[PDB]
């Protein structure tokens, strides 16, 4: 628990 | 182990033996011929041997 | 890749016979058929190496560690190799009458300290997935069956394929061995066409193996016999210490010499 | 890849092209996984077999690869239906190529290329060659349009410049073939030679060229006898990259050097390393040129020091983030040539030739709403002469 938010984990870039 | 199972013969057949590749390297045509190696083919069929 | 070991079973007692016989079939075809097999191993890839050894009664000696025709070099000093070392051999032996069958478990123990010993010195990066294609020609002896035996097991835990090509006899010692490490065992009736089953049977890898049609394997006969007579028996009195298949229940088992309690 | 090179001939330049020598193997080393297992198969076999055979003799699990496999090697025409025996030619090639009939080299050969570079790019010190500066501008990466002024680099040329040495190389020598048979040089003789290294005037200007490319070293003052490099036949990295925009390259050859300052802005030069800073100025310079930010990244990341190999990802997430995002901004206004239509008075009208631009491809973009659409003037004369047919 206590994951780190999708937007954070991994760039939100579009590439 | 339990797996289960005249003196002149051996000479005859170790100096034969040894007459036998005074001659080398007959591969270009020796080796295999088409008709032979069609019927290998045919066997390794699903009806073949 | 793949580091193919190529064990020719070449018996001067059985392959002589054939050479009194004057039947087609002889053993120089069948080194020129084992030479176009690893020739075309090699062929596959680069990476790929191989390996010869050849079986006589005494023991067995490797066949293997410009373009005059214009031929790829590599494959000619193969060519060269193994025709120089296999008539060597086959010139030069001695004679005992006492011993004539066929060595073949030696000759695989040189085969998996071989692979062993590439395996080491190749770099970790690439993986190698060795193979012994053996292919015997000779009845087996009976006195070889536990060292034999041991070899084999070595194989699977080391996972070394024992792709066994027995022709014109059918060793059950041999097709146990194979059927234990997964090995394929194809028994050729016709000798003359020997070479279009290796570059179909034999020569596609264990990579490619699963993924193909290839014969199905023959039923083993994981036959028990007591030491008594050698017969076939359903129903073994093994001791803790012999660990030997016997006949019946005994006071002692002969090999054992144990003081067994009745009971 | 070589196999897209040899896909697209024709079958009479195939079975010329498979020589004796080295062709019918070097054709077969390229055989992927199966395929070479069926070409030794059908190797001694003089009588042809039907085509149900070869379907089933792959189990129903990874059938996908038997298809591959025959419709890769029916291009390349390695046999034929005759209803699946070989070509007799490449049958006979192959079983004669069957049992039938250093450490200075990649020196130079790292140094003829490095130079190579460092003419490609504005240097004033290089290596002079009319031959090969003219190669290279025929090769489609160069235009120089002024004999008198050195030649310029196009987009193409920086794309190519941060390509790694392999791929670099295999594009350079895949132009010169296309550009060998415009020249009049016959491509066939000069393949061969390349197949025959992995194992006339034409050749001798051929072997010139390869001799100037770095790949080949004849060492006896251009004899017959050659002895190829290690790129003939076909490294640790060094950039540390910062989270604040900032490059430490331990780079002594200039080559190096000058490709960091393509896309960064150069502080300090020391002995044993540079230091650089990615700056919106020099990012989207790179970017005007013609570069895209995958070539920058991936530049970056082969050539990373064993230092960040530990992270993960090599190249921290935010440098490669910025680098995106800096091009993205550069398009954001996508420019794209058309022809506008206006008052439509029946929608009928307008979707009958909305259907037609549809089949044909004119259309870039259509308005139902507004009842209007974009046209290239490509085919704008395809709609004029639709609406003059009426
Ligand atoms: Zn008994
Ligand atoms: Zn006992």
């Amino acid at each position: 628990a206590k994951e780190r938010p999708i937007w954070l984990r991994e760039s939100t870039v579009q590439g | 182990g339990p797996t289960p199972i005249t003196s002149q013969d051996i000479i005859n057949s170790f100096q034969s033996i040894r007459q036998e590749m005074e001659a080398y390297t007959p591969k270009l045509t020796q080796v295999l011929s088409s008709s032979a190696a069609s019927s290998t083919i045919t066997a390794l069929s699903p009806g073949g041997a | 890749l793949n580091l193919l070991v190529i064990v020719v079973d070449a018996n001067p007692i059985w392959w002589g016979k054939q050479a009194l016989k004057e039947s087609q079939f002889t053993l120089s075809k069948c080194i020129d058929a084992v030479m176009v097999l690893g020739n075309s191993h090699l062929f596959m890839n680069r990476s790929n190496k191989l390996a010869v050894i050849a079986s006589h009664i005494q023991e067995s000696r490797f066949l293997y560690p410009g373009s005059k025709d214009g031929k790829y070099e590599l494959l000619t000093s193969a060519n060269e190799v193994i025709v120089e070392e296999i008539k060597d051999l086959m010139t030069k032996s001695d004679i005992k009458g006492q011993h004539t069958e066929t060595l073949l478990a030696g000759s695989l123990a040189k085969a998996l300290c071989y692979i062993h010993r590439m395996n080491k010195e190749v770099k970790d990066n690439q993986e190698m997935k060795s193979r012994i294609l053996v292919i015997k020609a000779a009845e087996d002896s009976a006195l070889q069956y536990m060292n034999f035996m041991n070899v084999i097991f070595a194989a699977q835990k080391q996972n070394i394929l024992i792709d066994a090509c027995v022709l014109d006899s059918d060793s059950g010692l041999l097709q146990q061995a194979c059927d234990i490490t997964g090995g394929l065992y194809l028994k050729v009736p016709q000798m003359p066409s020997l070479l279009q089953y290796l570059l179909w049977v034999f020569l596609p890898d264990q990579d490619q193996r699963s993924q193909l049609i290839l014969p199905p394997p023959v039923h083993v006969d994981y036959r028990a016999a007591c030491f008594c007579h050698r017969n076939l028996i359903e129903i073994g009195y093994v001791c803790s210490v012999c660990l030997s298949i016997f006949c019946n229940f005994s006071p002692i088992c002969t090999t054992c010499e144990t003081a067994f309690k009745i009971s | 890849n070589l196999q897209e090179f040899l896909g697209g001939l024709s079958p009479g330049v195939l079975d010329r092209l498979y020589g004796h020598p080295a062709t019918c193997l070097a054709v077969f080393r390229e055989l992927p996984s199966l395929a070479k297992n069926w070409v030794m198969r059908m190797l001694f076999l003089e009588q042809p077999l039907p085509q149900a055979a070869v379907a089933l003799w792959v189990k129903k699990e990874f059938s996908k690869a038997q298809e591959e496999s025959t419709g890769l090697l029916s291009g390349l025409r390695i046999w034929h239906t005759q209803l699946l025996i070989l070509n007799p030619i490449f049958r006979q090639n192959l079983r004669i190529a069957l049992l039938g009939g250093v450490p200075s080299l990649d020196k130079y050969a790292e140094e003829r290329w490095e130079v190579v570079l460092h003419f490609m790019v504005g240097s004033p010190s290089a290596a002079v060659s009319q031959d090969l500066a003219q190669l290279l501008s025929q090769a489609g990466l160069m235009k120089s349009t002024e004999p008198g002024e050195p030649p310029c680099i196009t987009s193409a040329g920086f794309q190519f410049l941060l390509l790694d040495t392999p791929a670099q190389l295999w594009y350079f020598m895949l132009q010169y073939l296309q550009t060998a048979q415009s020249r009049g040089m016959d491509l066939v003789e000069i393949l061969s030679f390349l197949f025959q290294l992995s194992f006339s005037d034409s050749l001798l200007n051929f072997l010139q060229h390869l001799r100037e490319f770095g790949l080949v070293f004849q060492r006896k003052r251009k004899s017959r006898r050659y002895y190829p490099t290690r790129l003939a036949i076909n490294q640790p990295g060094f950039i540390v990259v910062e989270t604040n925009y900032r490059l430490y390259a331990y780079t002594e050859s200039e080559l190096q050097i000058a490709l960091i300052a393509l896309f960064s802005e150069m502080l300090y030069r020391f002995p044993n390393m540079v230091v650089a800073q990615v700056t919106r100025e020099s990012v989207q310079q790179a970017i005007a040129s013609g570069i895209t930010a995958q070539q920058i990244i991936h530049f970056l990341r082969t050539r990373a020091h064993p230092v960040m190999l530990k992270q993960t990802p090599v190249l921290p997430p935010t440098i490669t983030d910025q680098i995106r995002l800096w091009e993205l901004e550069r398009d954001r206004l996508r420019f794209t040539e058309g022809v506008l239509y206006n008052q439509f008075l029946s929608q009928v009208d307008f979707e009958l030739l909305l259907a037609h631009a549809r089949e044909l491809g004119v259309l870039v973009f259509e308005n139902s709403a507004k009842r209007l659409m974009v046209v290239t003037p490509a085919g704008h004369s395809d709609v004029k002469r639709f609406w003059k047919r009426q």
